[PDB]
């Protein structure tokens, strides 16, 4: 089958700048005076959306800042200017031969100014406790860049065991990230300590951003 | 309104079979080729099969050829995918898609359904536990308050979470599930004005279609 190779795998671009994304085919996808490479945009929680068909035709409803060019084995999708809601993964796909095939995708990320997270901490719910388990949940909302490091402390000591972290994708309006950090431990273990802290270290500040509670109030 | 509505996604044992359906409305169904495309857990898009407008031409990816059958009933405006000999690699979200109908060659896929989720696994369906996340009892009252709920111990994906049955839509972050001892857990947060809670009700609505679970958990002050 026709192999499609996309590059780069990800691209990070400031608002208003140009993004150029490349798709190369293992063989020509031209026929009948046309080139049969199409481009799709995929945002999280949404199905893919057609942007460009037959290499250069803009799909109705798609903004003119998206354009496609190329021919035979070599194609490009250009976004100019990049806007906040363009955060997505972009795929090329060929239809010149069956079986039809997709590229592996290029993830577009937005570069913007640093932003400190808003942190919230939640003790295990009573309901979970009666069930015999204990999860301490920390939300770190609306921050930038993505790679904040979260650290947990229990009675002042760093704690890594039982910690699981999960990020949303970049927000389509403010271009920030959010994440949850969840410390899961036995009810026994939860009940033999007092202070629980989740700490975000981030170079939007020299001091950590802290949220804590004491199980003994 | 063009609509493509998939149904039939489920958890299936390896070696098993499954039939997906796609109901097409708001356009001339018999005037378009149609395809199934799937999105695997690595988020890759993978073309699965196509069928011509009248159904006399079909074609399959190398991975599914001989195991899957695509078909259509134009009078019913329905597209089908019969799957058999299912394996781990078939676990994906399956999208019904419409081909554009231009002449002079083949066409891009101009409309896509929301998708239906298929999981192939020997593991059993497990319903979630849903826990309300209200601020700690000693918490400080500010102008803003963040609430949440923790959805724990389910299989397979997905669950969907809404707040106040969709009314509370802004200020919601629902995080990707993470595996925990071979079951999934996620949490969702919502931020609203302190004037609105606990004065007015805030509820998280959790659905887990594979186990027919529907839970509405009210967030109450401790
Ligand atoms: C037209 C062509 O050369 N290829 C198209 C292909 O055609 C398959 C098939 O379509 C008709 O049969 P039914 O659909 O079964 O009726 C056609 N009969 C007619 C026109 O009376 C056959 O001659 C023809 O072999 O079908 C696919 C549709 O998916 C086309 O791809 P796109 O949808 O991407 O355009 C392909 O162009
Ligand atoms: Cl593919
Ligand atoms: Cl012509």
């Amino acid at each position: 089958d026709i192999v499609l190779t996309q590059s780069p795998a990800s691209l990070a671009v400031s608002l208003g700048q140009r993004a150029t994304i490349s798709c190369r085919a293992s063989e020509s996808v031209d026929n009948y005076g046309n080139s049969f490479m199409h481009w799709y945009q995929q945002k999280p929680g949404q199905p893919p959306k057609l942007l460009i068909y037959r290499a250069s035709n803009l799909e109705s409803g798609i903004p003119v800042r998206f354009s496609g060019s190329g021919s035979r084995t070599d194609f490009t999708l250009t976004i100019n200017p990049v806007e906040a809601d363009d955060v997505a993964t972009y795929y090329c796909q060929q239809s010149n031969e069956d079986p039809r095939t997709f590229g592996g995708g290029t993830k577009l990320e937005i570069k913007r100014a640093d932003a400190a997270p808003t942190v919230s901490i939640f003790p295990p719910s009573s309901e979970q406790l009666t069930s015999g388990g204990a999860s301490v949940v920390c939300f770190l909302n609306n921050f930038y860049p993505k790679d904040i490091n979260v650290k947990w402390k229990i009675d002042g000591s760093e704690r890594q065991n039982g910690v699981l972290n999960s990020w949303t994708d970049q927000d389509s309006k403010d271009s920030t990230y959010s994440m949850s950090s969840t410390l899961t431990l036995t009810k026994d273990e939860y009940e033999r300590h007092n202070s629980y802290t989740c700490e975000a270290t981030h170079k939007t500040s020299t001091s950590p951003i802290v949220k804590s509670f004491n199980r003994n109030e | 309104e063009v609509k493509l509505v998939e149904s039939g996604g489920d958890l299936v044992k390896p070696g098993g079979s499954l039939k997906l359906s796609c109901a097409a409305s708001g356009f001339s169904f018999s005037s378009h080729g149609m395809s199934w495309v799937r999105q695997t857990p690595d988020k890759r898009l993978e073309w699965v099969a196509l069928i011509s407008r009248g159904g006399s031409y079909t074609y399959y990816s190398d991975s599914v050829k001989g195991r899957f059958t695509i078909s259509r009933d134009n009078a019913k405006n329905t597209l089908y995918l019969q799957m058999s000999g299912l394996r781990s690699e078939d676990t994906a979200i399956y999208y019904c898609t419409r081909h554009k109908g231009l002449r002079r060659g083949t066409n891009a896929m101009d409309y896509w359904g929301q998708g239906t989720s298929v999981t192939v696994s020997a593991a059993k369906t497990t319903p979630p536990s849903v826990y309300p996340l209200a601020p700690g009892s000693a918490a400080q009252t500010n102008s803003m308050v963040t609430l949440g709920c923790l959805v724990k111990g389910y299989f397979p994906e997905p669950v969907t979470v809404t707040w106040n049955s969709g009314s509370l839509s802004s200020g919601v972050h629902t995080f990707p599930a993470v595996l925990q001892s071979d079951l999934y857990t996620l949490s969702s947060s919502v931020t609203v004005p302190s004037s609105t809670w606990p004065s007015e009700t805030v509820t998280c609505n959790v659905a887990h279609p594979a186990s027919s679970t529907k839970v509405d958990k009210k967030i109450v002050p401790r």
